[PDB]
Formats: C-alpha cells, structure tokens, sequence
C-alpha cells in the first residue's frame, strides 16, 4: 500500500549531519501522563547560536497498551524558525527506522511489534507528520526488546548565525505480558502465540471463553470474515447479580471505567480489540456476545461464534 | 567521556578458548553497536563481529562463523568475545570499539594482546602509497580506493606503534572533534584521499582507510608515514 511502501534504500543516523556524538546529546524522558507517552518538539528545535544540538527523547515502554505520541513543528507553523525542517520516515507511524548494521533504515512498525494499532487520524486529521503528530498505541504483550527511531530533523532551518536542532525519537520497548486472555479466530506464527485459545475454523456455533479480573486485559482477533458483532458494543449480561438496564449493553456501560482498544476496528493490518478491565472494578459479572461470518465461499454450514467474558469470577 | 577498557593480555596453548572483554564508561550502551577488531602483529586491521547489546545476538564475518561469539552484558555495560579452537595464527591484538551515532566506530578500547603459545562480494579497500617517507613541514598525500561504491562511508584512522587506531576523518570528509585542521579528507564513489597540509613530528604513524557502508567493515593495509632519513 502507498501507507506504508518502505525504500529499502534509504539511509540515515541518529546524529545526522550534525558532527554530535550520542554522549554529548541532550537526552531527556517523553512526557508521560497516565497511558500517555508524549515527545513535543514545539519548542525544543527553535534555532540558537549554539545550533545545531541534538535533542533526543527517550520513550521507554515496560506496560502495556502505552499510547506514544510525537508531535513535530511544521515548516511555516511560525515564520522563518522552521523554513527547512523535515521529518523522517515521511510515512511515519507506518514506517519507522531501526539499526541495522549501525545506519538506521526504514522498517514497517506493524512487522516489528504484533498487534501495534495505528489508527488512521489524529485530532480528525491524517496520522502524518504532514498535520504535525503522529500516534500509535502499543499491544498489550512484546515478546523481544524492541528499538526504533523518527526524525524532527531542523537543524537545516538558518536564521541569522542561529541554527535548528536535530530532534530524535528513540522508543525503546523492553519485553512485557506474556499472553492475552481471550481467543484468536484463525507471521501465523505470531497470531498463534499472542492469545491464551486459538479457535481454529470450525463449521458450527463454537464457544471462545475470556476469563478477566481486576486490572486484566483480554482481547481478541477476529475472524477474516467478520459480517458482524455485538463485542463489544452490545453485550447480554447472564447470571443474576443485579438488574438489568437493557440500554447499558456496552462494556463500558456495564463496567465502569473499562477501555476497549480498537472499538471501531480501524486500525491498519490487526483485526484485534483489546479491552482493559479497571482494578476499581471488584463485582463479579458474566457476559455474552457473538460473531457472524459472511457466507462467501459456503461450506454449506454457516460459522458463528460465542464469546463468553466473564468478570471475577472467582 | 567515554572509555572502552580492555581485559588483560592472555597466553594460551592452541586449541584453547579465549574471551576478552570491553567495559563501556560514560555512554549509552543497549542500543549502539560495539565492533570487535583484531590486528595480528604488523598487519592489518580485521573486522570480526559487531552486536547492539540489546538484540542479545552477533553479527560475525564469514571469516570466523562459528569459532567466535560476541555477547554483551547489559547490567555492566560490558561486552565479550569469545575465540575458539585457537591457532597461532591467531596470534594479534583484539580491540572492541563502538559507534555513537555516527556510523563510525568512534570510540576504541586500548587493545588486549592475545598469545597462542604451546568472502565473495566482500569490499576490498586499496590503499598507496605503502609507504611515505618526508620531512617536516612537508605536504602528505594519500590515496584510498574501493572495490565497490561507498559513497561516503568511509573513514581515516591515524594508529602509532601500540596504540589503537584513532578516529580522524569520517563521512569521507568530516573532521573528528579535537582533530587538527591539516588533516583533510575527499572524494566519494570509490576513490578517496587524506591530505597532511603540514607534517609535524605527532604525524608520523600508519594510517588506514575502512569503510562503513556494509559488513563485513573491510580496511585498506595501510600507510606508513615515517621521517625522511
């Protein structure tokens, strides 16, 4: 896809063309506020007479579902301070860069970390540089350390004797998770590791269970031929804890507090939700919902399937 | 600043295994490639294996597949190399050195001393002359050339009798922090020169060549560059 091409030629490194070597860059931590990991480069690449530094952000992961958030100032956003900045990949979040050999060159970030969800627009606007952010949320499970690199490159950007700033992003993903609780509707490899049950094609109304409690996260990766789903919009409480309002049917409805990843299946290559129950939420709840396939290709038996999450129980 | 330390010289019989090792001070060191060289004694440099500690797997020349291991110690910032089935031709001393966003190994341990007692498509580098011999004062000219297109990975090394090789020019042309200014670089493809506008006693020493665009990283023999008599 035009998304997502990688020039496989392409070459770079983290001190550019700048002379700096990484002991003597400026080094300092994203900014991160809940599950919210953010590198804001607004002001850290105006142009000084000490010009050009490095100024290197580190984004470091070791929990799940952190969302990563790069934002790089756009050329004529202010005048003159950033005429001749760039941003590298161009095709950021999609494509990102890592070392090889010891060059950074292009990689797709969806090959590198399974189950990454990129969602088209940020802020109602493409998920580009070109509108000045980029976003993306990693899974809940990394099995391998993982580095990668992007570019707010404007120490090309001159202004009197001042010079811009190189600004890098270096997320560094340490291993976390192991399996997440839910079920897998089936490179293979890694969709066959990733949940606790795989529900290989069966030609009948077959059960997924996702057993949770507080502060757990379950997923899961639709079928192919998804048609349709009440997960998890449109849930059916069983078992007789509390009286129910048939309009609070969500998860988030049911459990206060809860997140669903994905809900509008958007993301770019993974067919996946994840859902993240809240240590707040102690009452045990279990609930139901179900997936429909299209008929296609018939077999000459329909496939459905029944999700079952239950909540605490314990 | 930065300092790669060496473990000590080490004698064994062949047949023997040998590990040295290379502790990193005062950089980062999970996400930087650390290189093992090795320079058998009046020869050349020779590029064994690289690793970034965090991917907990080296990179090896088809040279040494299956006789050396390279690992790193992420806790110490401490990398390792492990020569096997030892031979007298192995004989040389080994240094590691690791690259700081650049490209170029920029960064060079003091060497170990290692004592054995009882490819195809692979860039050659060409270096002349072999040998200068001038006076002080004078201009030094020396040529590099490539078997391959470099573009402009290619860097100079200036290496006096004992010492490890030090970094002068890299990107072909780009001056070292603290190298002086009559140290010149050009060119781009596959032929490449250093220019001494003015030699000073300091100057006299072998300089190499080595490019960077692909491993195995490959160096030219060398230039000796000594007084006229």
């Amino acid at each position: 896809d035009e998304l997502d091409k990688i020039d496989l030629s392409y070459e770079t490194t983290e001190s550019g063309d700048t002379a700096v070597s990484e002991d003597s860059y400026d080094k300092y931590a994203s900014n991160n506020t809940n599950k919210e990991y953010v590198c804001d480069f607004t002001d850290q690449l105006k142009p000084t007479e000490s010009g050009p530094k490095v100024k290197k952000c580190e984004v470091k992961v070791n929990e799940p579902l952190i969302k990563v958030k790069i934002i790089c100032p756009l050329k004529g956003s202010v005048e003159k301070l950033y005429d001749n900045i760039e941003y590298v990949p161009k095709k950021s979040p999609y494509v990102v860069l890592t070392k090889e050999e010891t060059k950074l060159k292009e990689k797709l970030l969806s090959k590198l970390i399974y189950g990454l969800l990129i969602s088209p627009t940020v802020n109602e606007k493409e998920n580009n540089f070109k509108e000045g952010v980029i976003e993306f949320t990693l899974p809940p499970v990394v099995h391998k350390a993982t580095v990668f690199y992007f570019i707010c490159d404007n120490s090309k950007t001159e202004d009197d004797n001042k010079k811009g700033n190189r600004g890098i992003v270096e997320v560094y993903v340490e291993p976390y998770g192991n399996k997440i609780n839910g079920c897998a509707f089936l490179e293979k490899i890694k969709m066959k590791t990733f949940f606790t049950q795989n529900i290989y094609k069966k030609n009948n109304i077959y059960p997924c269970y996702m057993k949770l409690y507080s502060g757990d996260i379950g997923g899961i990766l639709f079928p192919k031929n998804i048609k349709s789903t009440t997960c998890f919009e449109e849930m059916i409480p069983y078992n007789k804890e509390i009286k129910w309002n048939k309009e609070n049917k969500s998860l988030g409805n049911l459990v206060n507090n809860s997140v669903v990843y994905n809900k509008e299946m958007n993301a770019k290559y993974f067919n996946v939700q994840y859902v993240h129950i809240p240590t707040s939420y102690k009452d045990t709840l279990n609930l139901f919902c179900s997936i429909i396939l299209k008929e296609e290709e018939s077999n000459l038996i329909s496939t459905s399937y029944l999700v079952y999450v239950s909540i605490n129980e314990g | 600043q930065v300092q790669l330390v060496q473990s000590g010289a080490e004698v064994k019989k062949p047949g023997s295994s040998v590990k040295v090792s290379c502790k990193v001070s005062g950089g980062t060191f999970n996400t930087y490639a650390i290189i093992w060289v090795r320079q058998a004694p009046g020869q050349g440099l020779e590029w064994m294996g690289a690793i970034i500690p965090f991917q907990d797997r080296g990179q090896y020349a088809q040279k040494f597949q299956g006789r050396v291991t390279i690992t790193a110690d992420k806790s110490t910032s401490t990398a390792y190399m492990e020569l096997s089935s030892l031979r007298s031709e192995d004989t040389a001393v080994y240094y590691c050195a690791k690259e700081s966003g650049r490209a170029v190994a920029d960064r060079w341990g003091q060497g170990t001393l290692v004592t054995v007692s009882s490819g195809g498509s692979d860039i050659v580098m060409t270096q002349s002359p072999a040998s200068l011999a001038l006076s002080l004062g004078e201009r030094a000219t020396l040529y590099c050339r490539a078997s391959h297109s470099i573009s402009s990975w290619l860097a100079w090394y200036q290496q006096k009798p004992g010492k490890a090789p030090k970094l002068l020019i890299y990107k072909a042309s780009t001056l070292e922090s603290g190298v002086p200014s009559r140290f010149s670089g050009s060119g781009s493809g596959t032929e490449f020169t250093l220019t001494i506008s003015s030699l000073q006693p300091d100057d006299f020493a072998t300089y190499y060549c080595q490019q960077y665009k692909s491993y195995p990283w490959t160096f030219g023999q060398g230039t000796k560059l000594e007084i006229k008599r």
